[PDB]
């Protein structure tokens, strides 16, 4: 179809990428340093994903150098990935708006 | 690094009782507990993961409870095959730990 | 009115089970939880479990053994506790409780006394406890009415339908040979009776039985 | 499992004064407890919900306080009616709990 | 009126509606998970709003695989919601900038 919506779609599924990848580059980068929690994968899937949406209640966090990166790779993917949902609806109620104005 | 701390470290009970054994972290870590039980010359065999989940193939009469810093493993109408030695291990923080093991005697 | 009604008495041979109901009234909210409380004689109040009717799920205390299974039925707005495979240690009182879904338990039910037992059903014999003629009175006057040979716990007694309750003194049950033996004590003014009847009433739940029994003075 | 202590397990006091009953949590409970009242042969009674909080058809005399792990019931000017054990109850983390009780006697 | 703005207040609408089935829900799958917090109606529903808007301070928050599924589809629904506001707004001013250049 149109762009926007195959750039969000994309977006998407790219999300969903990284956040399983990021969900076990973490637990990879978190052992091996003490006291770090985000050393299993269920729950480093859960914090991807509240890395992504940027909720982050602070339950768990990277602690190493490399968490934290993969961290950063997450937030940028996931407010990225919202960010052109946004703009998709924009695309979209702008065109809408022409046609309703007869341009 | 967690502490486990398990005491007492010998439990003597009647067959047939309920029995429990206690498992203290040094620190609170959710419900991130499992048991294991050993008998003599045998290798470690899960029992309870995450303080209270059942494991098939593990007698019905075995539960557990807790969160935070205290939990508990129980026995329901305790048996001869109950004997041996229990232990807990903590997934909350690295490095894994375990607890200095406490024995069932009958 | 009672927003939780809980049968008074429910007895059970060990080994067997039985199901304990609570019937609600009053307002009722998708978000209501009942709860279900233990209290052992002389005891504290141990929580058991909870169940969220308009949803059916339930949650148990994970601490204690599992004796108790809890389902709802919407339409009769009753909740029900399936306690199975009891024994002595099962015995104690059962209370039912609603939650709001808010933390802390608004009401409770009156409880429901479950006894765990082999020993038969017997509802008790009510006497008078008229004074002796040689016995005499101040400007009040004592009696009262002894209630033997029950089992199982509890019997509940109260004096003119409930109408007289300043002065009364009902004694714990004593156990002896599987039967349970209490009495009641009631003081009016003295120039009131004869003249003024006073009647005991005794329910006993387990046997669904409720008696009467007048004092009236000694022949 | 939060525990919840009630120490001690008997006030003794005289008609008219002013009485405080304890209970403390294992852990921070913000201001989660409630406080419930049980007559001889009765069944537990809501006296006070969130540590404060009023309840009506209570008595004024009744008022609670505390926060976090330390909680207080207080009753002034206390009176025959008040004979009875008080329990304390957390609903801050799963499960509800309640504390060993006190009993009143005057 | 115009679909931009129909879709914004939609959006409010089904927001409060994800909420409130939000904190039903999170109550629900919850409760039977040792150390939960996240168990009565009334600081449940301030979490689902918290988690909508991504503040996420961190004083509540699901420790079960429902409770986060719940969480997530709240998380989506508030960033969406608040996302799509955005948009209806960059449309209005899209459209009055093409009037005051008469266009
Ligand atoms: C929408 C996504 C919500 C994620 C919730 C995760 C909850 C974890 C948990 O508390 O779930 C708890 C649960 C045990 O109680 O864990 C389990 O097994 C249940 C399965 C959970 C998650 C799937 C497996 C993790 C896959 C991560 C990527 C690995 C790549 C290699
Ligand atoms: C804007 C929305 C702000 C929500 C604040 C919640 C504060 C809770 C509280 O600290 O309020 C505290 C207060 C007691 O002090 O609670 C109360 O009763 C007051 C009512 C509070 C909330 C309404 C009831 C909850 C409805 C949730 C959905 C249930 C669906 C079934
Ligand atoms: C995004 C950074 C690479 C992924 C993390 C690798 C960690 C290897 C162990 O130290
Ligand atoms: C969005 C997931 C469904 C709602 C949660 C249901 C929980 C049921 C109890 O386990
Ligand atoms: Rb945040
Ligand atoms: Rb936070």
């Amino acid at each position: 179809s149109a762009l926007h919506w195959r750039a969000a779609g994309a977006a998407t599924v790219l999300l969903v990428i990284v956040l399983l990848a990021g969900s076990y580059l973490a637990v990879l980068a978190e052992r091996g340093a003490p006291g770090a929690q985000l050393i299993t994968y269920p729950r480093a899937l859960w914090w991807s994903v509240e890395t992504a949406t940027t909720v982050g209640y602070g339950d768990l966090y990277p602690v190493t150098l490399w968490g934290r990166c993969v961290a950063v790779v997450v937030m940028v993917a996931g407010i990225t990935s919202f960010g052109l949902v946004t703009a998709a609806l924009a695309t979209w109620f702008v065109g809408r708006e022409q046609e309703r104005r007869g341009h | 690094d967690i502490l486990l701390t398990q005491s007492p470290a010998i439990l003597s009970v009647s067959p047939g009782e309920r029995v429990s054994f206690s498992c203290r972290a040094s620190q609170s870590i959710g419900t991130d507990i499992h048991w294991y039980q050993q008998r003599t010359n045998g290798s470690p065999r899960l029992l309870i993961k995450y303080a209270s989940e059942s494991i098939s193939g593990i007698p019905s009469r075995f539960s557990g409870s807790g969160s935070g810093t205290d939990f508990t493993l129980s026995i329901n109408s305790v048996e001869s095959e109950d004997i041996a030695n229990y232990y807990c291990q903590q997934s909350n923080r690295w490095p894994f730990t375990f607890g200095s093991g406490t024995k069932l005697e009958i | 009115q009672v927003q939780l009604q809980q049968p008074g008495a429910e007895l059970v041979k060990p080994g067997a089970s039985v199901k304990l109901s609570c019937k609600a009234s009053g307002y009722t909210f998708t978000s209501d939880w009942i709860h279900w409380v233990k209290q052992r004689p002389g005891h504290g109040l141990e929580w058991i479990g909870e169940i969220i009717p308009s949803y059916g799920r339930a949650n148990y205390n994970e601490k204690i053994q599992k004796k108790a299974t809890l389902t709802a039925d919407k339409s009769s707005s009753t909740a029900f506790m399936q306690l199975s495979s009891l024994t002595s240690e099962d015995s104690a009182v059962y209370y039912c409780a609603r939650e709001r879904g808010d933390g802390y338990f608004a009401v409770w039910g009156a409880g429901t006394t479950v006894t765990v037992s082999s020993a038969k059903t017997t509802p008790p014999s009510v006497y008078p406890l008229a004074p002796g003629s040689a016995a005499q009175t101040n400007s009040m006057v004592t009696l009262g009415c002894l209630v033997k040979g029950y089992f199982p716990e509890p019997v509940t007694v109260t004096w003119n339908s409930g109408s007289l309750s300043s002065g009364v003194h009902t004694f714990p049950a004593v156990l002896q040979s599987d039967l349970y033996t209490l009495s009641s004590s009631v003081t009016v003014p003295s120039s009131s009776w004869p003249s003024e009847t006073v009647t005991c009433n005794v329910a006993h739940p387990a046997s669904s039985t409720k008696v009467d029994k007048k004092i009236v003075p000694r022949d």
